[PDB]
């Protein structure tokens, strides 16, 4: 056989695993998964809906948040469900098919696929409810969250290389993934901060992948200055090259 | 578990894939119209501010200026020239609301609060008439601004950019549609794939 | 096929093709596009964030395009350079591709808390370049001008100017243009993505048993 | 869980409320006309307290007297008598006339632009119609009396109408098959979470 | 990492030339808004214009060439006008102090008594533009606005921006 | 290795720097005595504004070129000839001592009151407390002639003192057991932190 | 080694505990001197704001106030009258700076935000002493502020609360210190103890 359907073969088997492993019982956690975002909305609007109100004249809260919340939720299981993908499925390195990355590729594709679901499922009740679901910008949406996506994974198998050894370093970066969600801009707009601390969330990627996506999506949605998408797209591209040559050198150390 | 052994992988990507593109693209480039669109940019002022304009706003997209233009311009005739297009045609025999959506749809106001100015962009099926429905719309504007101060007992309507004459259609956008479509179609079909594939496995 | 690629194939796909056309296009194909540079802003001479609002928006419309083109021939300039099929435009094209070009071509940029409008215009030639940018500054001041007469007239002398701190600069050399800091950066982009596909492609060849 | 079984159990949870609420909705149910108009209030030769006024005293208790002695309000709401959910029944109380008075008249408020928009409800295009020129020509009349009293203690201030009551010409309401998917999807919902209970 | 440290020496203790400051301090005040004026002064100083009527007046560009063993800090003669405005631009460095609104103007130069005109100069052009800036608003309808100098510019008597040692330290860091 | 024993390690380390600091400061540091004032700005019928003028003013050079052609300030401060770290060594830059001057000067705004506090170092006091009254005079004589020039392109402020320039007793500085036990503090951890490194 | 073997935490506690509190018990009941407190409430209007009053906080506390107060009332020498007190007592032979420390010692001046009321509280060995004092403190800026006005070329003091005359001594608060203290002693004592146990079970 060639050295491409085994690969397929084994990311097959992991995927269906991992999903059986995830959803407890007779699928318990899907509900979990659907009950954060509705929560997280409820209380959101509930305390901000006049600060939104006395934000921006255009646009209404649950659209704004959903569309920053989500792909929020994206980055951060893509960061948290992939360090450990290495230590979890440590036995399953001995039928000579199963590699540390193919683990990792599986829990990548899952996340994505389970998150998608639910960006899906939340934006046509959105639109059944009455609000905006339509992006203006779709292609440029798609690129946006498309590099979003691959950032998130290279975080993850990065910190997953670099942190086998070391849970104490998945316990620190587990607690400063909390200030990353309210740094990012995710629940308030970003243009209603002093100016002088402008430059210093301007080194924050997610930030700017944020502001891009809701910029597609919304129509005429103003950008304030440095929001370029050339600066996540290479943090990107060098957090992947630096995952993949770690791999790399540390390959047969993962048993 | 026996109809989604039928579904397969040939006629799932078949029917979620294939007849989707297949059938817009024979839309896009056989039975789309053009869309001429006409660009006008305005703004209130007294001749000696912004709750005026967002009156104009609201009132623009009213039901009596659309009776008004619908007696002027006969907008209802001419929206349904295309028999070509089922979907972007005034259908006859329509609803007055329906009427008011399909208008509202065709005619798009913008606002910016940082500058204050009314943007409107009019479509039409031939440029003369976008730019003839965008001038009236206008006029109209500065009327009923004219008519609101007399009665209240002096105001102009200042013209940043008058409306033009376009050139070539804009909205109908025929290949990012379809990428825009490709790209959803592939995805849909990804997670449908993955997800019978994985109900297939446990239900047996 | 994904097996039978070797690294020479994919070095000379990804990174020695593109290096190649990038700079025969940048060193020998590429167009200098002189700029000249103005700033100005709009004062009263007996609220001037509204007339520089007005003024940003009005240099970006078509009217002007049209009075600009009348008196210049923007559209026979631009079509000028025939070696530079990137930046040039082409001839017969759409009035909206045309507005497209000159907004792309004219950068405006406002400085709030200076209040200060910037007007950087390009151009095939510094003299073009020069002239383009006064006509503009020149058909702002007579605009808004001609709207303080129309209010004046409707309600029923400049009473409305247009104040230049840094008048249109002539350029020397050309600005935009830039192909070693691009040529740099394009090179860097393409070493780290024959290395990441290398990688993978590495990664996919470790199971072959 | 003696009668556990998913046939009997989801023929009675889930099929018996849609089929009833199918034929009531498609079968009984009434539907009822819109008719929208946008207003404001301008000083004479501030105003968002008087507009504040105004949608207070829309939805008061003695403009629905004036309301009902003019136009018959009363006896007009209770003509459909195969819809026993939307009419109003005879010899109700004066707060259930109130509170129905209150659900059909929809009154919004944009702060930003201080625009009050007014949708009435009726059972006849002509009827909201007329309901809605009566309460633009009450609230006329009175912000002008408001504004009478203070100068007789010892014309002021005028309503502007930026988008009169539209005659309407078919029935925005009661939206069947949107209710109808709706309720599906909840009935769908319940369903699935009780079924989780075995 | 000893070459770089024994070329860095060797040029800086030997070939770089030394670069004298002259300090002035300026505001703008109406004569009986500032803040307005203030801004397009601060604009001014580093626009073409002034660079021009600096070269016609007292010759920057002969001046900044004198040097002959300093090529890291020196104007190259034929360079361009944009390369030129920008040699001018990191030459006279302008700060701001919003919270009292003055304008602090700094002045290189190989030589003090140069750098001291060229800071005067540079304040004398300043009020001639704020004085023409406003009578041309004045008489498009057919001295108001003076120019106070908090500190005057100075006749600076040793060099300061070459910092040697402390540049050498900066390296030893990195 | 290295010779890492403890006594030695301390004799390079912890003892001699501390013993010349002492001796340095019992024995050869001189003393100098504060004079303070404390001032503001009032109109006599944008006061925070001459006050930042005053501010930029006291710290310029040509108050400096005055202050040295009335009081000899540039003579005065090289006269302790046993304290080479705090006198003015003759011969110096004008930028050096221009550096001096605004070490030995010290001005504190406090900007909710809006008050100027003027603290002058000197080794005399008689010599602190007139150079404090000189400052003060060319600090009203400034914005004196700062207003009198606006009236010239064709005594409108005063200067108030709230604290006047006092006349010192003693040395506020240089304060040697301070310095001596903050010295000895840093010194022990920084060599708690080198014997750390082992 | 041998020097924490040497305390035996008998004699610890008899250093941390015993000796302290019976130093602070013998002073605070035997020597101590007992000081009374005089206060007043005061703020300053136009006969006709708060930074004047803010001026005149600044100016109580300054050397020509302390000059004129002790040129009229002797404050140097009524200070050193409780010759047993050794620590609040005006040494003889003092410097300019050090009566100055001990004079805003012994007056404090507060201010509020909200309210903008200046409320002085002035210590002495005497309650007639501390009432002449305070008394001379408001007439003397009183009279600085009436003369700072006329000499910018019609301001009043508003004295909400007259200086009163003390009963009894307030701030000599023995027991609260003797508690204070105790609770610090044992709490430093625990803290060595450990310390010291810690560092003998590790030397060996």
């Amino acid at each position: 056989r060639s050295p491409w359907q085994i690969q397929q073969a084994v990311l097959f088997a992991l995927f269906l695993r991992e999903l059986k492993t995830r959803l407890g019982g007779r699928w318990l956690g899907v509900f979990w998964v659907l009950l954060e975002p509705v929560a997280h909305i409820a209380v959101m609007t509930t305390l901000f809906s006049l600060a939104h109100r006395a934000a921006m004249p255009s646009i209404e809260y649950p659209v704004f948040l959903i569309t920053g919340l989500i792909p929020f939720f994206m980055f951060r299981g893509l960061v948290t469900r992939l360090m450990e993908a290495i230590d979890s499925n440590r036995g399953l390195f001995a039928y000579r098919q199963v590699k540390p990355i193919d683990t990792v590729i599986a829990r990548a594709m899952l996340e994505i696929s389970l998150q998608s679901i639910v960006y899906l499922i939340a934006l046509g009740t959105l639109g059944w409810l009455g609000f905006h679901f339509l992006p203006v910008r779709a292609l440029e949406l798609a690129g946006v969250s498309a590099v979003l996506i691959m950032l998130g994974a290279s975080l993850g198998l990065f910190f997953a290389v670099v942190t086998n050894e070391i849970p104490q370093a998945r316990a620190i970066v587990r607690i400063s993934l909390l200030p990353l969600y309210f740094v990012s801009g995710v629940i308030f707009p970003v243009h209603t901060i002093p100016p002088q601390y402008l430059p210093l969330l301007q080194l924050n990627p997610v930030l700017h992948l944020i502001e891009l996506s809701r910029a597609s999506f919304f129509p005429q949605y103003r950008v304030l200055q440095g929001i370029n998408l050339a600066y996540p797209a290479g943090f990107a591209l060098l957090s992947l090259f630096l995952a993949l040559m770690l791999y790399r050198l540390r390959r047969h150390q993962l048993a | 578990m026996k109809l989604v052994s039928r579904l397969t992988a040939k006629r799932l990507q078949w029917a979620l894939v294939y007849l989707p593109m297949l059938v817009a693209t024979v839309y896009f480039l056989v039975f789309s119209a053009d869309r001429y669109v006409s660009e006008s940019v305005i703004t209130v002022r007294q001749t000696s501010s912004r709750e005026d304009t967002c009156y104009l706003q609201t009132y623009i997209h009213s039901m009596g200026l659309l009776q008004k233009l619908d007696q002027q311009l006969k907008l209802r005739e001419h929206f349904g020239t295309p028999l070509r297009d089922p979907l972007f045609r005034l259908w006859g025999g329509t609803s007055q609301e329906w009427f008011l959506e399909y208008y509202r749809s065709r005619v798009e106001v913008l606002m910016d609060d940082i500058c204050g100015l009314l943007t409107v962009r009019v479509q039409g099926f031939e440029p003369e008439f976008a730019q003839a429905l965008n001038r009236a719309i206008l006029e109209e504007s500065e009327r009923f601004v004219n008519e609101l101060s007399h009665r209240m007992a002096l105001k102009s309507l200042v013209v940043v950019e008058p409306p033009v004459l376009p050139e070539i259609a804009e909205y109908p956008r025929r290949w990012y549609n379809l990428a825009t479509l490709l790209v959803v179609c592939c995805l849909i079909y990804g997670v449908v794939s993955l997800v019978v594939a994985t109900i297939r496995d446990h239900q047996d």
